[PDB]
RNA sequence: GAGCUGUACGUAAGCGUUGAUCCAGAGAUUUCCGAAUGGGGGAACCCACUAUCUUUAGUCGGAUAGUAUCCUUACGUGAAUACAUAGCGUGAGGAAGGCAGACCCAGGGAACUGAAACAUCUAAGUACCUGGAGGAAGAGAAAGAAAAAUCGAUUUCCUGAGUAGCGGCGAGCGAAACGGAAAGAGCCCAAACCAAGAAGCUUGCUUCUUGGGGUUGUAGGACACUCUAUAUGGAGUUACAAAAGAAAGUUAUAAAUGAAGCGGUCUGGAAAGGCCCGCCAAAGACGGUAACAGCCCGGUAGUUGAAAUGGCUUUCCCUCCAGAGUGGAUCCUGAGUACGGCGGAACACGUGAAAUUCCGUCGGAAUCCGGGAGGACCAUCUCCCAAGGCUAAAUACUCCCUAGUGACCGAUAGUGAACCAGUACCGUGAGGGAAAGGUGAAAAGCACCCCGGAAGGGGAGUGAAACAGUUCCUGAAACCGUGUGCCU
RNA sequence: GGUAUGAGUAGCGAAAGAAGGGUGAGAAUCCCUUCCACCGAAUAUCUAAGGUUUCCUGAGGAAGGCUCGUCCGCUCAGGGUUAGUCGGGACCUAAGCCGAGGCCGAUAGGCGUAGGCGAUGGACAACAGGUAGAGAUUCCUGUACCAGUGCUAAUUGUUUAAC
RNA sequence: UAGGAAGAGUAGUACUGCCCGUACCGCAAACCGACACAGGUAGAUGAGGAGAGAAUCCUAAGGUGAGCGAGAGAACUCUCG
């Protein structure tokens, strides 16, 4: 499936600047390569993707009350749109 | 390395000396290799000397 | 359940892929903030898991 | 200079999980720490 | 357990015996009851939580469930509870 | 059958008598690593191939399935080499790894220690390693025990007995049978011989496969005759051949119902306590409830209950099945075996006068007119028939489950671990390895005011108590202070 | 396990600071300015290892910091790492390791052939600007290169056999 | 070369290019030394004057004032003239 590789649009003040910028970055199932990004990104929003950059985040160590533990590893997906394609939303 | 027809191979026991001191040893099978056909084919394999003794391929 | 029981599994095939496309425009939503009703979620993942048990009891 | 000069792939090489997988006495040592209910095999 | 929330109860031990309310809420988890105007606690609430101008609440606190027993409207006595098949479902009887 | 969305001190959004949450049975789903098995790898990662499908204008993508190795066994191909074998390929089956740090059997096998040293000996066939397992294992239907004249497979317990023995005759080691018990159960082959092939061609003789037959000692069988059976009966999946089913009952895995005091009064924050009256009891178990409850709650005795799955017991199905007598012409009755020498070991038994049992090595019988044993050995007598296999129960142990028990512990105890413990922490690693329980009945967890940046106080309030104030029952001693009666 | 004594004692870990201004409940110690001083084949700039979020921003000041603290590599929240071309893999092999069959061996295993794995070496295509709270040969701009792919167009070949 | 072969190259166009790492420290308060520890830590770059020089002294770029201070200016000790 395709919304099994795309999990949640990401909301910063970095990925919200770009967005004018035909920039959209995703969290992306893990395993999903930059390849089924691309495809599931056009299958889902109706876009013509120019290029998928991915990067890898580590679980970052937080404590709560003398139990320590990691949250989960990311996957983030920055999708560049066309000059052509439409916008997606957020 | 044991016998393919018996079993025999080598079996541990003591050594004694004059005095009685025992140390370990081990008692080897007069194990010899042969050309037999077990199976069909012909094939070495080893064969206690005793195994011979009598009837056998060769 | 049972209502589910009463489709054809090509529809039941269509009603998933329905619900998918629901579930993760909630995902959406909620990431963007502007969901509300978080309960719709849970639901939603429960009739998914409901369809493709009724699908595969069919064979 | 001390003991310890760390390596990651040394570390791995010597005490990993494929390491102790590879020998007889290797495995005990898994099946030691598994009986004791250690977090950390390997 | 022998009331649930409706059930118009008789408090028989405690500060409170004698007076009988109405069972607001049942926590069956604690084994405990919240009966109308029955052990009531003054709670000092901070101005923050829900009542923006805060203070000294009088509110009813829980009770221990076996510290009630049921009214039956006919005899207007408390009373222990058996059950009875009618023949869909039971029902709790007078005794 | 009314609440529910787990801890645990939340906020939010929701669900539920059109029966949720919850409990039990049965299904479905079950990422990656791990024997890990498509190849690789520094476990939880990387990289494929072959089909089929899908996507795109096509690369690029996606989905599903298959693809380890070995053994056994079919089949096909197939070298030196002519036949052929090896080899190679394909398809079936099967194995692999783990563990209850227990019990069991086997292979291998210490030392400290004891001997007041130490070498034989002991520790000890122990610890440990390795392999094999099974719910148990091992043993087991006499080539036995005996010699009260008889017993009748094995195992385990009591006894014999610290006896007989063994032993630098030291230290020590130490039986067995009889007797008494638990539990009991007996069987199948190999061989004569018969039939049917199959082959070798010894060319009508011989050895090979399948079936029948047949199982034992003053002998039994084959083989001759004879009587009855050919499912009449009998027996079974625990040996005695092996795979299937059903049905009924019963047990387990959820539950249901279930007697009797709101009794009066006293103290109290609260009554289950005191005093005074009742009552139930096949129910006075246990726990909870504001202090100690048969009658307040969950329950308890008793009596009911199962859609589903599993176990067990019966019955039926199904499956399987010859067993007495009479002779002794001949034939058969486990061979590199028994046994012996040499070297070791196991036997309580240390080579001894050393029987008995096993291993290596070499030598090597008899074979019914036969053979073994009775503690060197011979003779007599007695008892047995080895060199093939199977076999329940009485016995061992407990990672577990259910129900209980304790002149067992009660937080430095009891598990290392009452608490997120094999954690934290230490160590390259194997490995080592803690500390740490208690507010209250209920959060009623201290509104509000005051000093202070806060912390922390003082009031006020809650509460039975706050000198019970979120680590908060009690709160000893060391130790630290303030005050002062007597002294300096 | 707790708590003394030594004791307000030893120590406070190589070094140059100063004043003015600011912030703040509070300042030798935080911020800014100026002067002074120190390193400068380093005490500078990269980068491998190793560490693993320590990075940035906003709050904080119990504990940690040998003093202080408004500050911090500390506490709490949010954030932050972008590649056909850089380094590694979809390439190669060394030492070494594993190793189908195989050889050897009480068990376990040891050795080793084919074949594999294995960089510290071999091969291999991107540069300069810009931008900035936190990445940049990765983002953006410009200009490239490498390996492919389809789609147009001619061209040639289609069994002495282009390639 | 053995082999395999009707498709091959040339030009032009537009499109395609996966996984892992990338933060930050890195002669250091972030690595190895129990410490915000005078120790240890491979490699690239490493300016000027005078100089043979990467020596030396003073500086550049760049970095830094070192997580207790204020006085005092006895013995004594250390490190110096
Ligand atoms: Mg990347
Ligand atoms: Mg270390
Ligand atoms: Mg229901
Ligand atoms: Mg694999
Ligand atoms: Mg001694
Ligand atoms: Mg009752
Ligand atoms: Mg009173
Ligand atoms: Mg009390
Ligand atoms: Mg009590
Ligand atoms: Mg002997
Ligand atoms: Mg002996
Ligand atoms: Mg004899
Ligand atoms: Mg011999
Ligand atoms: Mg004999
Ligand atoms: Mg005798
Ligand atoms: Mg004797
Ligand atoms: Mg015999
Ligand atoms: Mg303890
Ligand atoms: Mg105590
Ligand atoms: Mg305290
Ligand atoms: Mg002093
Ligand atoms: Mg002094
Ligand atoms: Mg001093
Ligand atoms: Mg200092
Ligand atoms: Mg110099
Ligand atoms: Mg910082
Ligand atoms: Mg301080
Ligand atoms: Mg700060
Ligand atoms: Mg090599
Ligand atoms: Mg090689
Ligand atoms: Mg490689
Ligand atoms: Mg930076
Ligand atoms: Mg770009
Ligand atoms: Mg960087
Ligand atoms: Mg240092
Ligand atoms: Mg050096
Ligand atoms: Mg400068």
């Amino acid at each position: 499936d395709a919304r099994d590789i795309i999990k949640r649009p990401v909301v910063t003040e970095e990925s919200t600047s770009i967005l004018d910028d035909k920039k959209y970055t995703f969290e992306v199932d893990t395993r999903a390569t930059k390849t089924q990004v691309k495809y599931a990104v056009e299958e889902i929003f109706d876009v013509k993707v120019a290029k998928v950059n991915v990067m890898n985040y580590k679980g970052k160590l937080k404590r709560m009350g003398r139990y320590a533990g990691y949250t989960n590893k990311r996957r983030k997906a920055i999708v560049t749109v066309t000059a052509d394609s439409k916008e997606i939303q957020f | 390395k044991e016998c393919v027809i018996t079993g025999r191979k080598s079996r541990s026991g003591n050594k004694r000396s004059h005095a009685m001191n025992s140390s370990k040893r081990t008692w080897k099978a007069n194990l010899q290799k042969v050309r037999i056909l077990v199976n069909g084919k012909p094939k070495k394999v080893w064969v206690s000397a005793r195994a011979l003794k009598s009837g056998k391929v060769e | 359940a049972n209502d589910i029981r009463d489709l054809s599994t090509t529809e039941i095939q269509d009603q998933e892929k329905a619900l998918k496309e629901e579930l993760f425009n909630l995902r959406f939503q909620l990431a963007t903030g502007q969901l509300e009703n978080t309960a719709r979620i849970r639901e939603v993942r429960k009739a998914i898991a409901r369809m493709k048990t009724i699908v595969r009891e069919r064979e | 200079k001390r003991t310890y000069q760390p390596s990651k792939r040394k570390r791995k090489k010597v005490h990993g999980f494929r390491t102790r997988m590879s020998t007889k006495n290797g495995r005990r040592v898994l099946a030691s720490r598994r009986r004791k209910g250690r977090k950390v095999l390997s | 357990m022998h009331v649930k929330k409706g059930d118009k109860v008789k408090v028989i031990t405690g500060k409170d015996k004698g007076k009988s309310g109405k069972v607001l809420a049942a926590f069956p988890k604690k084994d405990r009851v919240l009966i109308e105007g029955i052990n009531m606690v003054k709670k000092h609430t901070k101005p923050s939580n829900v009542n923006p101008q805060g203070g000294i609440l009088n509110v009813e606190a829980p009770i221990h469930v076996s510290n009630v027993m049921l009214l039956d409207p006919k005899t207007g006595e408390p009373t222990r509870v058996g059950y009875e098949v009618k023949g869909d479902k039971k029902v709790r009887v007078a005794k």
